[PDB]
């Protein structure tokens, strides 16, 4: 119910078929603030 | 207020994909799907010939 | 419908495992290939699926030794 | 290090072991202390920042 994109058309398609199952992925939030983040000058990144 | 209201909105390209979505076929039916409704006009008859 | 799930909780003890094995069996249950043991009446897979589980049929082992003796018998 | 361990009063065990602690953060983190005057600047993406 958020503002992952590539999840609320596959949550539809899911409904729409009955699967009912859910794939997280990450929030587009996330990376406008690690974007904001980094338009000054502090580096900032996710590591493996 | 940063987003103002940013309304994204319809498109009609983007209304084609979402019934591609549920439709049910194969992903070479899909991938055929996204190439034949990419190219298509505001008019709405297709840009590109079919060969 | 299911008024309140006590006997799935007394059959799990940890009321989160419960919850875990619930879901895996009603994903199965939804998706195919399966059949509920417990005899439906006219309910969901999720109340059907639990109520299994409170009948003492289904667990967290009974599911892993059946999905292993499927995949052996490939 | 030398001035702390040697000298030693009220006033002295603080405001010296902050900039030892400061020193240490900056020689093990890598990070160079000329890069906290910054040369080029940084300018976010036009699509968070709609017209």
């Amino acid at each position: 119910k958020s503002d992952d994109v590539n999840g609320r058309t596959k949550m539809y398609k899911n409904i729409v078929d009955g699967n009912h199952q859910m794939e997280p992925g990450m929030p587009e939030s996330f990376n406008v603030l690690l974007k904001e983040i980094r338009s000054l000058g502090i580096n900032i990144e996710l590591e493996d | 207020l940063p987003v103002y209201q940013g309304e994204t909105t319809q498109t009609l390209q983007d209304y084609l994909m979402w019934q591609v979505e549920l439709t049910p076929f194969t992903d070479t039916d899909r991938a055929i799907a996204t190439s034949i409704v990419d190219a298509v006009d505001d008019t709405g008859y297709l840009t590109i010939q079919i060969e | 419908a299911r008024v309140t799930v006590q006997d799935a909780v007394e059959k799990i003890g940890n009321r989160f495992d419960l919850v875990l094995v619930a879901a895996r069996r009603a994903r199965q249950m939804q998706v195919g290939g399966k059949d509920p043991l417990v005899p439906e009446e006219n309910d969901k897979t999720t109340v059907i699926a639990l109520r299994e589980i409170e009948e003492g049929l289904i667990n967290n082992q009974i599911l892993d030794v059946r999905e292993r003796q499927e995949q052996q018998e490939q | 290090r030398e001035e702390l361990n040697e000298t030693n009063s009220e006033t002295k065990r603080k405001k010296l072991t902050k900039r030892i602690k400061l020193l240490e953060a900056f020689v093990q983190s890598g990070n160079k202390p000329e890069w906290m005057i910054l040369t080029v600047l940084p300018v976010l993406p036009p699509d968070l920042r709609p017209l």
